[PDB]
């Protein structure tokens, strides 16, 4: 999920984007 | 050194500066 996404590995700034709500 | 990860209290901020609804 966005722990695996974007703090395991780097996410850009539009995939953190996806997981707004 | 600049950290690219986004975790914890930093994932946190960086979604309420993404997902914020600000001007």
């Amino acid at each position: 999920g966005i722990v695996e996404q974007c703090c395991t590995s780097i996410c850009s700034l539009y995939q953190l984007e996806n997981y707004c709500n | 050194f600049v950290n690219q990860h986004l975790c914890g209290s930093h994932l946190v901020e960086a979604l309420y500066l993404v997902c914020g609804e600000r001007g």
